[PDB]
């Protein structure tokens, strides 16, 4: 029905936090994602561009 | 003869016996790694709690 994309860069270590019912800096602070969420997450290193 | 009265009183002490027996399985392990709700909560994430 209404699909949407984010899109951010972070220091790759912390992809962890990018997770349903997870805490830290990114997850508490910049970008949370709700207990019932229903998607993708996709990442990729980027080293040779950001 | 303390014992007249034995059909009466197998009727309490099941009742009582049932609902003994029925407390005991909140301490019941049912394959999880806890029996306390908030140990769970505590312990592990909100995917996994689950």
């Amino acid at each position: 029905t209404n699909v949407y994309a984010d899109s951010f860069v972070i220091r790759g270590n912390e992809v962890s936090q990018i997770a349903p019912g997870q805490t830290g800096n990114i997850a508490d602070y910049n970008y949370k994602l709700p207990d019932d969420f229903t998607g993708c997450v996709i990442a990729w290193n980027s080293n040779k561009l950001d | 003869t303390p014992s007249a009265l034995g059909k009466l009183q197998d009727v309490v002490n099941h009742n009582a016996q049932a609902l003994n027996t029925l407390v005991k399985q909140l301490s019941s392990k049912f394959g999880a790694i806890s029996s306390v709700l908030n140990d769970i909560l505590s312990r592990l994430d909100p995917p996994e709690a689950e």
